[PDB]
């Protein structure tokens, strides 16, 4: 299993995460808003999904994994998420943020 | 094994038709029975009983209206509506002509300016078979297309006949499985010293009438995901028992058919669920998927891996891709043949053997030396 | 493109459920399913996954060998069987899709639905 | 309920796909098309306008194949 | 045997021409040549004196109408029957470019577009050839429109040069035969005790100046019911004793070619007139009539039937159809030359043999043993 | 008077057809096919109407054939 | 050595895209890409990131024009300009489906129909490779579009897609060589006393990721007389040491592959400069100019004859032509390697074997009967 | 300075050519070419003239591709 | 299509001399190159011969050892190269082409020029 620790918990605004292991570019954002579903607006940590601005960019590594938000939006609001998809099919969520 | 099987003539039986419409007074009997009705029944005079089309009938158009006006030293066509018109007419009758002036008579696959399938379908209609033989071919009329000959017969006596010959499907509905072999070779560090055989016995296998046909080529059959659509034209028959060869190699009911040779290269086989990779020497053998990479390396030896979750089989420098259809794979957990015979004494050379005949071979030899 | 789940209510620690999770419009029958739960306000955890083929199953390694999926593609549904229920599974759950088809390895979910709750 | 199934001997490296179903070609079905044309043996017809000129054009043009098609029958088919 | 001929360019021939276009001041030599005349002979730069031709002249329709026009900034084409004629003969050099698109510059058969059957006829009447082989070609386009290659040569200086290439015949008139073999075996109930060989010279045999040439591909020869029209390029030279081979096997002159297996099939082999039905181990092998059902019934070993009054074979599965030429056939009853040979001691893996060879190691093997 | 006859010897099992008649290709004749074309520069004029648009169109179709014929000339053939 | 190369699917990246075009809610995403823009680029449900073009809108005309029209009971088109632009813009959609009538599905070579030209070259463009590969297929627009496969996908949701699959080329700029083989034997007046062998590894040899690579058929590549234009699904892999065999022959480190026989036959092999002409028995081997005839007259034995000066190489009663390059030719004077074995003891019945191979089979042979 | 050499080996009676460039096909890429097309249920409208006659004998054309397109995209491709 | 030559003069025996013989026009790098000489009214006389690639050389053997001649592709220029002129060398010469392209053997002449003159 890989703990998953994401910071700063409950704070432009950019969040970063580490990881136990190396994982190359497995990395998933997820982006919940207060009441509803959790849609996805990332995929292997670089390739936006369709349905999300050009705002949001992501950075990953070996070690750490980084998402930057290019400007603040009144509907921007609400709980993000992170997630791993490593070779075997564990896969571990961890911490979430407040924005 | 591609030199097994029997040489027989392609279309004989469309030559010999076209053989008896030049003999005088016949044509005129095809003639007379295509009068005021397109399809007719008609029979030769070889005893046949052929069906007729009168496919693009064309004199209607010429010599009822074309034909009184160019003959009068001073034509006038009306408007250019006429002309474009009758050039659509003309145009399926140059490009028969144009298709036949470069296979000289022979024509395959029957194209669609020949027999459309406007045509093919209401000819399928009438053939004296069973109403499922006429099911299977008429959702499939781009296989049955192309596997039918045409022929030039006959210009005479003012009109135009191209005997088109359709193949007809017997045997329907009998299961065939298809094996893929690999040659499985021992491994040592010194080169030159390991042996190795190969089974030759590669291709399609099923049941016609209480035996078993066998076509050696493996690319003269098609696919339709559940069908397979050969010809026994090329298919040697064996005995019903040749499916003990698989699970009973050492069977004494039935010899399989083995080649051996002291070499060894890394060549992969793509079955249709998986490929059996078997790399040898000093090579890199990998399995890797589209969306994570290297997932699987190989050891020496003969290797299976399916197509659940494995997108791509690398070899060396090649790279095999995977048929990606949805079947229950499996594994029969054995032990390789090969370490039984001793590398010592070994029939090397051969290229049509069996495992019996290779056995007297090792059984001589072994013997004869212990004489004394 | 939607999927609906149902099973809500309140059962003592100690009895068995059984919740569904319907799917209508995209291909069933090709496609992966997960389990994630959530507790009111806390963050979400995974719990089992199902392949499209029925064969492999993964659940959580805290949660193991109480818990029990299936999956049927003839009506199209899922089926999560719990037993022995302990008081901090009462939590919202989630029936979700993923995004990749017909694969052995799994990346993520991509479709989510209204979850329903327990206890 | 299945269709494809496929297994993998270890001994003798030599996997097989059961469950497809035939189709052999036992013998042929012999057709005859006949297409009927008319035979035509010169225009003698003139003229320095264009609608007759493309229609002589064609005309001749269907006399080429006629005639280029009458000396194909004489070979044999080789089959 | 199909490797022991020897490999050699297809089309150099016109390769070579075609590098000779491209040097400079070469391509304007033929331009002057066909100035105000279409057919004429030119002298290239290497030597030679080709035959050109200057097919669809379209300067003088593009040029002389259509080009002052077009170049005014208010174009107005009067009617719409000068469009309809423009579009028919720019159709032309439409289909040229994409027929040349796919083949990357070298097309065989040459197609109707490239070169017309009405200009062939006006290409072959001026080669510098005799009066026979011209016979042979006017009466046979179809054949030598299928040995033809065309290449792109040059596009150079405003104008389009491609060379046709046509085969030139220089032997005729001989007397072409052709061998059909086929496995005899011996019989036995017991399986694997039964040795057998096969003749492997099967092919088209006629004599090229005092010698026998040899084709050894039976698929790459032509029928018109007495010519065989194939090449030299695929074929080796024997010398001229290998008809004795066919009368007397056992002749010292001239070894003949086997192979020899210990396996048998079933196969038969369809000759010009009759099959060479050869039916072993448990099958049924019949020759039926199509109006009269089964009139024969063969029984092991080979056999011969003749098409007078036989119309289909059939051995175990297949349905083979017969050729229904007409010619007097014959049969000599003579002897199986297996019996000679004792099954016990046998070359059985042999694939390129001869009938010494196989006897020098039957001698050795048998002599051997002889010591003590 | 006969033409094909065919003689089987029970002995080797191996049939032979005699009476054909030969022709060989011993070596090839070359022949230059020159075709004469027009080369356009661009069609300047333009146009509303139906029967300009049609040459406008074709003349075009006939320069991307020349411009597509251009470059497949520096390759040599393969044959 | 054709059957030693593994064998997989020639076209499975291609019927796998297919197969996930058709699975429920796909087709939509693809037609909401391309809104209101021809080329874009799409991320299917399988992970990939295909490249999507719009070619032949033909919804523009039918449904705003000529829909209204016909379907009022009193259609009356206003003049004949408009349906000949109808024709031509209906023709291209018509030969599409001709072309898919017989394949089946699967067309090879993509026809200028299918993917023309004017678009293939905005297609490689915007593909993720490098800007040397690009340059690479830019240039050979013939040649890539002969090695490219199309399927017909889907025409579900009122919508016609095809997936065109186009190679992409990996390994550039390396040398690659290719040798010839003849089948040198020794001469003796008596027939049947003669033996010889030839080596059988002939085809292509080049580097792959310091390996090489080895294709045995030599029919199955390209030449634009600097690029090969190979494809290494069908090839075999080396150590790289096979470099060694040429120059040294019965080195240690590498094993050569020879075939051995008891037949010479008198042919030749054209190579890229002049013909390795090898004539036997009693043949008058000649090579000829086209200006002067009769130039050079062979001897009994191999031997090599240049490009320069000689234009045709006559053995027995062919003729072969030679290709015209212009390359530095060279000479290596050594002596035959037939004369160190002895013909008494030879085993001349090989068809896959190795130096070592036969040295061990002499030297089992010879050393046996020197045990008394 | 030079491309293409060629030597002989008196021994082995083997030449080799020498200087040749490499062009190997490794993998390959998938690109969907999407053509759109519009369907037609029936024509119901007729006339005795001419320049009708025409669009809808072709319209008719059109629609027998379609047609007969249609079922050939429930086989599997076979390659 | 013309090709012009220099090197004029007089020059004492014993002095060594090179003239050279531009081309223009025809495409020099697939033909070859002959030299030859005529005294002013007597009959022409056959001089070295230099192949179209440039291995193979052939000199007159009434006048050879003392001679040599160059060619050149990239400025598709020949040279001839003379020492020890005697006195019967006095006349003039010509550098001219063959009329066949790419052979090693050679025919004739096809094309002349303005020959320079020696001594
Ligand atoms: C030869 O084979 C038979 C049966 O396969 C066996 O009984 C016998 O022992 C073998 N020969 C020797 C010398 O072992
Ligand atoms: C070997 O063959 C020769 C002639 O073919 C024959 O005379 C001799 O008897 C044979 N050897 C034996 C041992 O019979
Ligand atoms: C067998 O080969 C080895 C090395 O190749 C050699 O030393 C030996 O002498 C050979 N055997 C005989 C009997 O000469």
């Amino acid at each position: 299993d890989i703990q998953m620790t994401q910071s700063p918990s409950s704070l432009r605004v950019t969040i970063t995460c580490q990881a136990s292991q190396d994982i190359k570019k497995y990395l998933n954002w997820y982006h919940q808003k207060p009441g509803k579903v959790p849609e996805l607006l990332m995929h292997d940590a670089s390739n936006l999904e369709t349905g999300v601005p050009s705002r949001f960019s992501g950075r990953g590594s070996g070690t750490d994994f980084t998402l930057t938000i290019s400007s603040l939006q009144p509907e921007d609001i609400g709980t993000y998420y992170c997630q791993q998809y490593d070779n075997l099919p564990p896969l571990t969520f961890g911490g979430g943020t407040k924005v | 094994l591609g030199f097994l099987l029997g040489v027989g003539s392609a279309c004989a039986s469309g030559i010999a038709v076209s053989k008896v419409l030049h003999l005088e007074g016949e044509v005129n009997k095809i003639k007379s029975a295509l009068l005021s009705t397109n399809k007719a029944v008609v029979s030769l005079s070889n005893g046949v009983s052929v069906l007729t089309i009168k496919v693009l009938d064309l004199k209607n158009y010429i010599d009822k209206q074309l034909l009184p006006i160019v003959n009068k030293q001073s034509c006038s066509i009306s408007n250019i509506e006429t002309v474009i018109e009758f050039q659509q007419k003309n145009n399926r009758l140059l490009e028969i002509t144009r298709e036949f002036s470069v296979n000289a008579g022979v024509t395959t696959p029957v194209s669609t300016y020949m027999l459309t399938n406007s045509e093919l379908l209401s000819l399928i209609n009438d053939m004296p078979i069973t109403n499922d033989q006429k099911k299977l071919m008429s959702s499939n009329v781009q296989i049955v297309r192309q596997q039918s000959y045409s022929i030039m017969s006959i210009i005479k006596e003012e009109v135009l006949a191209y005997v088109v010959q359709l193949p007809l499907y017997g045997v329907i509905d009998t299961p065939c499985w298809k094996l893929h072999t690999s040659p499985l070779c021992t491994t040592n560090t010194k080169e030159g010293s390991n042996i190795c055989l190969t089974r030759t016995d590669r291709g399609w296998y099923c049941d016609n009438a209480g035996s078993v046909s066998f076509f050696p080529q493996a690319e003269t059959c098609k696919v339709q995901s559940n069908r397979v659509f050969c010809d026994t034209m090329n298919s040697l028959t064996l005995p019903s028992e040749v499916n003990l060869c698989n699970i009973d190699i050492f069977n004494p009911k039935y010899d399989c058919k083995i080649m051996t040779s002291k070499t060894d290269v890394s060549s992969s086989v793509i079955t249709s669920l998986g490929a059996i990779v078997s790399c040898y020497g000093k090579t890199k053998c990998t399995a890797s998927n589209k969306n994570r990479g290297i997932i699987k390396t190989f050891s020496n030896g003969c290797d299976y891996v399916s197509n659940k979750g494995v997108d791509t089989v690398s070899v060396g420098n090649t790279l095999y891709y995977v048929n990606k259809q949805e079947g229950k794979s499996l594994y029969v957990k054995g032990e390789p043949i090969i370490n039984f015979y001793d590398p010592l004494v070994f029939p090397s050379s051969e290229f049509d053997a069996s495992i019996s005949q290779v056995n007297e071979k090792i059984n001589q030899s072994l013997a004869f030396i212990r004489k004394s | 493109v939607q999927l609906v789940e149902s099973g809500g209510g309140v059962v003592q620690p100690g009895r068995s459920l059984r919740l569904s999770c319907a799917a209508s419009g995209f291909s069933f029958s090709h496609y992966a399913m997960h389990w994630v739960r959530q507790a009111p306000g806390k963050g979400l955890e995974w719990v089992a996954v199902i392949s499209y083929d029925g064969e492999n199953t993964y659940y959580a390694d805290s949660v193991k060998g109480r818990f029990s999926i299936s999956r049927d593609n003839s009506k199209n549904t899922v089926s999560l069987q719990m037993n022995s229920l302990r008081p901090e599974d009462t939590a919202l759950y989630y029936c979700a899709r993923d995004r990749i088809v017909d694969d052995y390895y799994y990346y993520g979910m991509d479709v989510w639905g209204q979850g329903a709750t327990v206890t | 309920s299945q269709n494809i199934t496929e297994e993998f001997y270890q001994s003798t490296c030599s996997a097989v796909s059961k469950g497809y179903l035939s189709a052999l070609r036992t013998g042929w079905y012999t057709s005859v098309i006949t297409i009927e044309l008319s035979n035509i043996k010169e225009n003698k017809c003139n003229g320095t306008d264009a609608k007759v000129k493309l229609i002589k054009q064609e005309l001749d043009k269907y006399k080429n194949a006629v005639t280029e098609l009458q000396l194909l029958m004489q070979s044999t088919p080789a089959c």
